[PDB]
C-alpha cells in the first residue's frame, strides 16, 4: 500500500475523512451512503495489501531466501497473482472515481454519486468470469495451502526462522500466512453486505438504486458459482 | 503467548459481527458502525495467562455451504449466537448450526451466546413479538439450549451497552486453553 492511499483511507469514516465544513453542506442521508462506499473501498484497499504481502513477502521472499522443493511455493499461495491483479485493477477503478469527484483545491472532499455501474462492470462479463474461475480454484486448494503450511513449519527449522523473521513487525499481527488464506477467502462473501447497505441509501435517485439493485443480483450470482465449483484437494 | 482462534458462528440477525466489532475497539462506535469485520488479533491475559486471540466473523457465509466450512480449519473455541429478541434464531441452533459445528470441529468447545439482552426490555420489541404470538427468550431457554446441545457453557451479553462482552470473550479464551 502507498501513503497516499493510506493516509486517504485512515479516518473510521467518510463524515471524518473529509473536511467539517463538507460535512455540514450534505444531507444526513448522503453522509449514510458515502460512509458505506468509504467502507468499500478502504477495505478494497486492504484486501489488495493483504494480496501483496501473500505475493511479495511471504510468496517471493520464499522464493528468494528458501531452498523449497518446486510447486511448494504455489501450493501454499494458488493464484495469488491472479488474484493481485483482479483486485488492483478494481482497487484502481474505485480510487479513481474518487478522484474525479474531488472538489478543485481539495485532496479529501468529494461525493460519489455513481458506483452502481462500476460494480456492474466488475461483477459482468469478462472480470466476472475470471473472479469465478480463479475463487474456484483457490477455494477448492484453501485447505491444502494450510495443511501444507503447517506441514512446513513443524518439521523446517529454516521455514520456521524465515515465518517468524517476515511477521515479527506489529503491522503483520493479523497477516500471517493462514490469517490471509481466509482472509482472501471470506472477501468475496463480503461484497453483498455492503452493496445491500450502500443500496439502503440509495434511493435518491432511481438510475443508481436499479444500477446497485443489479450489482447485488450479479454478485450473488458470482458466489452461488464459486460455491457449485469447490471441492478441496487433499494431498 | 499462546495462539488460539475464536469463530462466531449464528443467523444473519444474531448480531455476530456487531459483537466482535465492540470487543475489538473495546468501545460500541459512535460515528460509524461498520458494516463488515475482517480479523483482528486480541492481546488478552485470563486467569494469569497470556493469549493472542484470533477473531473470525462468519456474517456473509451462511447461504454458501461449500464456502462456509473454510472459515473452520484450527478454530479453538466457537461462539455460537442467537438473538434474545429473535427465538426463531435459537430454533435453528440445535438442527442446522450445532450439527455443522461438531462435525467440522469435533471437540471444540462450544459457547452459547444470547445477544441483544437489552431489548428484553424493550416495549416495541416486546411489542412487535408479542404479534407473532412470542416473546423474547427467556434466560431459562437458553440455559436449556446450551444444555441440550452439550455447550461448554451459556453466557449473555448487550453489544450496544457492552454489558458482559469482555467476560464472553475472557471466558472463550478460558475453553480454547483447556
Ligand atoms: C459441543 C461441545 O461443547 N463440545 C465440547 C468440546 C470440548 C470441551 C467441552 C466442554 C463442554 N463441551 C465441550
Amino acid at each position: 500500500s502507498m501513503e497516499m492511499d493510506e493516509k486517504d483511507f485512515a479516518a473510521d469514516s467518510w463524515s471524518l475523512a473529509v473536511d467539517s465544513s463538507f460535512l455540514q453542506q450534505h444531507k444526513k442521508e448522503v453522509m449514510k451512503q458515502q460512509d458505506v462506499i468509504y467502507e468499500l473501498i478502504q477495505t478494497e484497499l486492504h484486501h489488495v495489501r493483504t494480496l501483496k504481502i501473500m505475493t511479495r513477502l511471504f510468496r517471493t521472499g520464499m522464493l528468494e531466501e528458501l531452498h523449497l522443493e518446486p510447486g511448494v511455493v504455489q501450493g501454499l499461495f494458488p493464484c495469488v497473482d491472479e488474484l493481485s491483479d483482479i483486485h488492483t485493477r478494481f482497487l484502481s477503478q474505485l480510487l479513481e472515481r474518487r478522484r474525479q469527484a474531488l472538489c478543485p483545491g481539495s485532496t479529501r472532499n468529494f461525493v460519489i454519486h455513481r458506483l452502481g455501474d462500476l460494480l456492474i462492470s466488475q461483477f459482468s462479463g469478462p472480470s466476472a468470469e475470471q473472479m469465478c474461475k480463479t475463487y474456484s480454484e483457490f477455494c477448492s486448494r484453501h485447505s491444502k495451502a494450510l495443511k501444507l503450511y503447517k506441514e512446513l513449519y513443524a518439521r523446517d527449522k529454516r521455514f520456521q526462522q524465515f515465518i517468524r523473521k517476515v511477521t515479527r513487525p506489529a503491522v503483520l499481527k493479523r497477516h500471517g500466512v493462514q490469517e490471509c488464506i481466509l482472509l482472501v477467502t471470506q472477501r468475496i462473501t463480503k461484497y453483498p453486505l455492503l452493496i445491500s447497505r450502500i443500496l439502503q441509501h440509495s434511493h435518491g435517485i432511481e438510475e443508481e438504486r436499479q444500477d446497485l439493485t443489479t450489482a447485488l443480483g450479479l454478485v450473488k450470482e458470482l458466489l452461488s458459482n464459486v460455491d457449485e465449483g469447490i471441492y478441496q484437494l487433499e494431498k | 503467548a499462546i495462539r488460539k482462534k475464536l469463530v462466531i458462528v449464528g443467523d444473519g440477525a444474531c448480531g455476530k459481527t456487531c459483537l466482535l466489532i465492540v470487543f475489538s475497539k473495546d468501545q460500541f462506535p459512535e460515528v460509524y458502525v461498520p458494516t463488515v469485520f475482517e480479523n483482528y488479533v486480541a492481546d488478552i491475559e485470563v486467569d494469569g495467562k497470556q493469549v493472542e486471540l484470533a477473531l473470525w466473523d462468519t456474517a456473509g457465509q451462511e447461504d454458501y455451504d461449500r464456502l462456509r466450512p473454510l472459515s473452520y480449519p484450527d478454530t479453538d473455541v466457537i461462539l455460537m449466537c442467537f438473538s434474545i429478541d429473535s427465538p426463531d434464531s435459537l430454533e435453528n441452533i440445535p438442527e442446522k448450526w450445532t450439527p455443522e459445528v461438531k462435525h467440522f470441529c469435533p471437540n471444540v468447545p462450544i459457547i452459547l451466546v444470547g445477544n441483544k439482552k437489552d431489548l428484553r426490555n424493550d416495549e416495541h420489541t416486546r411489542r412487535e413479538l408479542a404479534k407473532m404470538k412470542q416473546e423474547p427468550v427467556k434466560p431459562e431457554e437458553g440455559r436449556d439450549m446450551a444444555n441440550r446441545i452439550g455447550a461448554f457453557g451459556y453466557m449473555e451479553c448487550s453489544a450496544k451497552t457492552k454489558d458482559g462482552v469482555r467476560e464472553v470473550f475472557e471466558m472463550a479464551t478460558r475453553a480454547a486453553l483447556q
